[PDB]
């Protein structure tokens, strides 16, 4: 109909439809010396012409810890079978996606896997509380 | 927790627009807005930097709202100055924890808005040249950045179905230039632009220079 100037919109939810949660906590557990997943499907709410959104994150994000800082346990954040680095990672839609609703914006259904790491590789854990955020950035391209 | 629109906007003749927040929460957000300016746009030079909130191109207001559940807020932005030339910034909307109503890593999600602050006569003008290495570099002369969605590499000086249709979908911002990474020889080369609704679809062919 009558514009209807601006046509860009993001919203980034659980491929449920559900919203993502404040904190997340990963299972602490051996498993033959391993780190479980906080895998999450997502969906990415957008019109059309959404393809070109950019994703890249504050800060490298850490295990924060005050009265201890000693030693930092690294976090591999994975979207669209791509790591996130604090650099700028160009996307394609990604959603796989390509529909069309001129009522909606139509879904990006893949996974953000969230894969904290150690600073070696195969590596003993140390003890401590670990607290900590992790801000995630969402925008367009130039 | 919350999601606004639009996340692109314009700006021209110092008219201010709105960016909305939408909360999705059940508990009542505090959010802060800052901006930044990206510098050398386009490019492989790009990068941003804080900027303060009345001097620097953008008035925005407000810059902290409290947002209650299932509220929704509009955000004010508008041009401090009409630029001469395009200037290119990023609006961030964060959620701010005085609180927001092994261990916990919270997540918190950032939404940034691309905002063009626009100039008063928007006039595109291309230039051609070729590279060290004779790749066929374009430049922009214009006031406004460029969008080139496909580039015509013709062989002859008219459109045949011949030449190179090479993709490139990349804005090339005023001031800067961009390589085409071809540096053969062709004779005339054709550029197209984007266009949906009112902005006028113009063309546009540039001779090429020799090796
Ligand atoms: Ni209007
Ligand atoms: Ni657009």
């Amino acid at each position: 109909m009558v514009h209807h100037h601006h046509h860009h919109v993001i919203d980034l939810l659980q491929a449920d439809g559900n919203a993502l949660p404040s904190a997340v906590k990963l299972a602490y557990s051996p498993a033959s010396k391993t780190f479980e997943s906080y895998r999450v499907m997502t969906q990415v709410h957008t019109n059309a012409d959404a393809k070109k959104v950019i994703v890249k994150l504050a800060d490298t994000p850490q295990a924060t810890d005050v009265l201890n800082s000693t030693v930092q346990m690294p976090i591999s954040v994975s979207w669209g079978g791509q790591v996130l680095s604090t650099t700028a990672k160009e996307f394609e839609a990604a959603a796989l996606g390509y529909s069309a609703s001129g009522v909606n914006g139509v879904s990006s259904s893949q996974e953000l896997v969230i894969s904290a790491a150690p600073k070696t590789a195969g590596t003993a854990p140390t003890a401590g509380n670990y607290s900590g955020v992790v801000s995630l950035v969402m925008t367009l391209g130039s | 927790n919350f999601m606004i629109y639009p996340i692109s906007k314009d700006l021209k003749n110092g008219n201010s627009e709105l960016v909305r927040v939408y909360s999705k929460s059940k508990e009542i957000q505090y959010i802060k807005i800052y901006t930044k300016k990206i510098i050398n746009p386009g490019t492989t030079e790009e990068y941003e930097v804080d900027i303060p909130n009345w001097d620097g191109g953008l008035v925005v207001t407000p810059q902290k709202v409290i947002l209650p559940a299932g509220a929704s807020k509009s955000i004010r932005l508008t041009q401090f100055k009409i630029p001469k030339k395009e200037e290119v910034y990023r609006v961030y909307f964060e959620a701010v924890k005085p609180d927001s109503k092994t261990i916990e890593l919270s997540v918190n999600i950032i939404y940034a808005a691309l905002i063009r602050s626009l100039p008063s006569e928007q006039n595109i003008s291309l230039n051609i040249s070729r590279n060290a290495k004779k790749n066929i570099i374009i430049y922009n002369n214009g006031n406004v950045r460029a969008g080139v969605k496909d580039i015509y590499f013709c062989k002859s000086s008219n459109i045949d179905d011949n030449c190179v249709k090479k993709a490139y979908n990349k804005n090339i911002y005023p001031e800067k230039s961009f390589d085409t990474l071809v540096n053969n020889n062709f004779s005339y080369v054709f550029i197209k632009l984007n266009h949906e609704g009112i902005e006028k679809e113009q063309g546009l062919i540039q001779l090429k220079v020799p090796a």
